[PDB]
């Protein structure tokens, strides 16, 4: 979604229509969509200040463009009102970007027209700077939450060989409050499930026969609990390993499992609670970033137009919505229409008129 | 039969607990008796020394008397 | 691989272990009780015998 | 093979005379001894320095097309110890020459630098119009030609100092009132092939300064011309002495190197050496030795006696 | 890159910038002049009114 | 036509100088006016306080006799 | 160009050179020995003569 | 004959070295003698000045007598 922003010297009033309405001469013979660009009438002093401003604005432009695209990607990562294949951008001014740009207005609320450009630029720069820091910090904190939540999901992921037992083991799975006995959980591949049941009773001296049962099963193995004499556990786990059974390092612990369950429940709720305010925060920041973005471009237009054509500052600036495969024709038309003013001052960027691209 | 196994083992644990608690109770009682007997011997010693003192005290007073 | 008779044998074996430890513990505790009986008796009786002798000696000073 | 013993003072002279005769070949009596051990190293080192320095100046002489005929004096190859000071004198002359040329080049730069200013009186500088067609456009690129440029063309342009040769010079330079843009132009002028460092004034005083510049230019050129004239006179005069010197130095070096290829006795300042020589020419050798030692103040017999071999 | 007409155009443009700059500078100069007017007037009048008041107080002290 | 443009630049510099010099003249004049008016006010302040002083001093003489 | 008689003659002359150097060098050495003799003798003589003179003078002054 | 010339020069060098070392030995001996003689001359000076002192003292004694 690319739009072209241009400005003509405006010597004659026909320029208002030549850039829009003159089907005989206008864009793709009046096939490209164009609209009026609303610009404030601001004060200029000497040409060197304008030169400074041009440099400053080019830098501010690049900065904000980066910031607004970054935050757009942040929301893409959030997956709310903007995706990479659909919903390519967010609303600006409460309208879609296509609508915003097409009916783009100067935000005099933020940039009073009675101020000098230096101050206007400084004000915008400060706004977008604050927005950048606010959302960078917020996004980082959110990403850290997402990180920890995924970390817990992974911790509670996997098969019985590695999966956390918080959701598997019950108090009724362990032999508790025994003086001599401990209950161990061992994973026996399902192919050898009966062998475990047959073999566990004879793996070590002084084990409790017929005590073996199954706590859980998965596609590869069964997790079984066995109660045994504490001192035989070394022989039990040793010989179990010899018969290719894997014992888990687990003992019943109500507090750790409860803590894990609530921590996951809390982090998921926290994710939802931040999401709520996340999308409102980021969408507002986007809106403002996009508004400022175009404001910056408008100022770049003002500065270049005045710098090249002099004052009074009456120029005919217009927006185009290029049509597919007509870029060449539009450039040829614009060149023939305006080449006589510069002949050589303005490939990669230099045209005989004020020209910027909008990358959407 | 997992519950019968543990039933037997916990009953054995119960018996062990009773056995050691009773042994500790015996210890406590024996130690009290030990203190009582020690104190009895202390009193026997006290009586013996008190008797020698009083015997000597009366002899000493009579000796002091004649001088 | 073990029959009801064998699982019962194993249960009896474990109980036999528990009983053996119970008996060894109770015997050891009773033996220690006997040792502490004699130890405390000695400590007490000597402590107060000493005190008695000291008061006696004070009586000699009183006689002086 | 025959062996000769004689005093070391006599030995220096004798070796010199025999080298002039050229009929005797000396053998090295100390094959396991290096040049530092031979103790002719100081004499050889000095010869080597003299040689290289002479060759250095020789290069300048040759560039100057000095005849250096080398037709006399040199054949007599005298080898007094005072030649070492003469060697030093040579070094002084060429060193003076080195300073003069260095000074001349700096003077040349100043000449050209002042000449450019002379021509100028932004600025009407010295440019080959290599990038001016693009200089102007670069200016239009920075700002829309806010100020007109000054144009000039130099007839029979001066030899550009960086170029080292004379190229037509044409100047088109813009002046700006804005500081941001003036700084921008400065950067462009620095990047582009243009001459920019004029210190303009509009006052009559600056035209008077330009006259002072012309005066200074004339004085610089006068001094330059005198420096070059002296240089050339010195170079040719030295070329005469240098043709003689070259061979003199070479001979001395050969003599000392020959004496290194010997065995110096330890207890006396006398030298023994074995030499091969023609039998029939032995009398000629002894007469040469007599003349050599006669020149030496010690007149040591210097008797060369045949050995069996 | 310019014809004589365009060189003249470029000069007219520079002159325009010169005029705009001068106009702005003069406006700035007059505005600051008015601020300084009020500031200095205050400094002076307050300073001497103070001096007067202090002397006045001295007359009251003499009357005491 | 280069000399015409240059002359126009010189004229612009002349006008700029006129604009600024006149602004400096106006600044100086307004500041002088400010000082004149301030001094006038100072004189009024002096006159009034002096009158108040003399009035009080006269009243003080009336008090002194009365006392 | 020289016969055995002449070679031996020159050897004799070279030996005469050696003997001459031996004599000259020894004479130089003996001369320096005599110079050092007289120098050190003077140093010593004046040093102690002055010390004697000083003692004589001190005693004479003491008498007055 | 060079090997004989060599032998003759080595003998001459041997003698030269001996003659010079001997001169150095003599120098040391003469230096010692110089010190011994100097001291004897110093004593001679001491004797003479002591005799002069005695003469002065006798004259002084006669002069004091006459005063």
């Amino acid at each position: 979604t690319e739009f072209w922003l241009i400005s003509a010297p405006g010597e004659k009033t026909c320029q208002q229509t030549w850039e829009k309405l003159h089907a005989a001469t206008t864009k793709n013979n009046n096939l490209a969509v164009s609209s009026k660009f609303n610009i404030p009438d601001l004060k200029v002093g000497t040409l060197d200040v304008l030169v400074g401003l041009s440099d400053e604005l080019a830098k501010l432009d690049a900065f904000v463009e980066g910031v607004v695209k970054k935050v757009a990607q942040y929301m893409a990562d959030v997956l709310e009102d903007s995706k990479d294949k659909v919903q390519e951008n967010l609303l600006a001014s409460g309208v879609d970007l296509v609508t915003y740009i097409t009916r783009f207005q100067w935000d005099m609320a933020k940039y009073p027209i009675k101020q000098s450009l230096k101050n206007i630029s400084e004000i915008i720069a400060k706004g977008v700077t604050q927005i950048d820091n606010d959302l960078k910090s917020r996004a980082s904190a959110y990403n850290n939450l997402k990180g920890n939540l995924q970390n817990l999901e992974r911790k509670n992921a996997g098969s019985l060989l590695t999966r956390s037992l918080a959701e598997i083991v019950k108090k009724d799975d362990f032999v508790l409050d025994s003086e001599y006995l401990v209950t161990l959980l061992v994973v026996v591949p399902k192919l050898n499930h009966n062998d475990w049941i047959k073999q566990y009773e004879t793996l070590a001296e002084m084990v409790v026969p017929r005590s073996s049962n199954v706590l859980s099963e998965d596609q590869d193995s069964y997790l079984c609990n066995v109660t045994l004499f504490k001192k035989a556990v070394d022989d039990f786990r040793h010989k179990a390993r010899e018969n290719k059974f894997i014992v888990r390092d687990f003992q019943y612990n109500e507090e750790e499992m409860r803590a894990d369950k609530e921590e996951m429940n809390r982090l998921s709720t926290d994710k939802k609670k931040q999401f709520g305010p996340l999308v409102r925060w980021l969408k507002v920041n986007f809106s403002e970033a996009f508004i400022a973005w175009i404001h910056i471009k408008a100022l770049r237009v003002f500065v270049e137009s005045v710098l090249r054509y002099g004052l009074p500052v009456n120029f005919q600036a217009m927006l185009l919505q290029p049509n597919k495969k007509s870029v060449k024709k539009l450039r040829e038309v614009l060149h023939e229409l305006y080449k006589h003013l510069d002949s050589s001052a303005a490939q990669q960027e230099y045209y005989p008129y004020v020209y910027y691209k909008i990358d959407c | 039969s997992q519950s019968q196994g543990i039933q037997q083992l916990l009953q054995a644990e119960k018996r062990a607990a009773e056995k050691v608690a009773d042994a500790r109770k015996r210890k406590a009682r024996r130690l009290k008796q030990a203190k009582e007997e020690a104190q009895m011997e202390v009193e026997q010693y006290r009586r013996e020394r008190e008797q020698e003192f009083q015997s000597k005290q009366q002899a000493a007073m009579g000796s002091q008397g004649n001088l | 691989a073990l029959s009801d008779a064998d699982v019962q044998k194993q249960i009896k074996h474990m109980m036999a272990f528990i009983e053996q430890e119970a008996n060894e513990k109770a015997e050891e505790i009773d033996a220690k009780a006997e040792e502490e009986f004699n130890i405390e008796k000695g400590r007490l009786v000597q402590t107060q015998r000493l005190k008695i002798m000291e008061y006696y000696e004070k009586k000699e000073k009183q006689i002086e | 093979l025959a062996q000769l013993f004689l005093q070391s003072e006599a030995a220096y002279c004798c070796v010199s005379e025999l080298e002039e005769l050229g009929k005797v070949q000396f053998r090295d009596l100390n094959p396991d001894v290096n040049v530092f051990q031979r103790k002719f190293v100081n004499e050889v080192r000095r010869c080597e320095e003299m040689d290289r320095k002479l060759r250095f100046v020789e290069k300048e002489i040759r560039k100057a097309n000095i005849p250096i005929m080398d037709t006399g004096e040199n054949p007599e190859v005298p080898f007094p110890r005072d030649m070492i000071d003469l060697e030093a004198n040579f070094e002084k002359i060429e060193n003076e020459l080195k300073e003069i040329n260095t000074n001349q080049e700096a003077l040349k730069r100043n000449f050209l630098e002042l000449t450019e200013l002379k021509f100028i009186l932004f600025v009407a500088g010295v440019i080959n119009r290599e990038r001016i067609p693009t200089f102007e456009r670069m200016l239009w690129r920075v700002c829309r030609g806010n100020v007109f440029l000054r144009q000039a063309e130099i007839e029979n342009p001066l030899e550009d100092p960086v170029t080292g040769d004379y190229v037509h010079k044409s100047v088109f330079i813009i002046f700006f009132q804005g500081d941001q843009l003036k700084n921008r132009v400065k950067k462009i002028c620095e990047g582009f092939r243009a001459s920019l460092y004029p210190c303009p004034e509009t006052p009559q005083e600056r035209k008077e300064m330009a006259s002072g510049v012309n005066t200074r230019i004339d004085d610089l050129q006068m001094v330059l011309n005198q420096t070059e004239d002296h240089r050339q006179r010195v170079l040719q005069a030295a070329a005469k002495n240098i043709r003689v010197w070259f061979i003199k130095v070479r001979k001395m070096k050969a003599i000392y190197h020959t004496l290194n290829l010997c065995n110096i006795d330890v207890t006396q300042k006398c030298l023994i050496a074995e030499v091969w020589c023609p039998v029939t020419d032995l009398d000629s050798i002894q007469f040469a030795l007599r003349r050599g030692t006669e020149h030496s103040g010690s007149t040591v017999p210097s008797i060369l006696n045949r050995m069996q071999t």
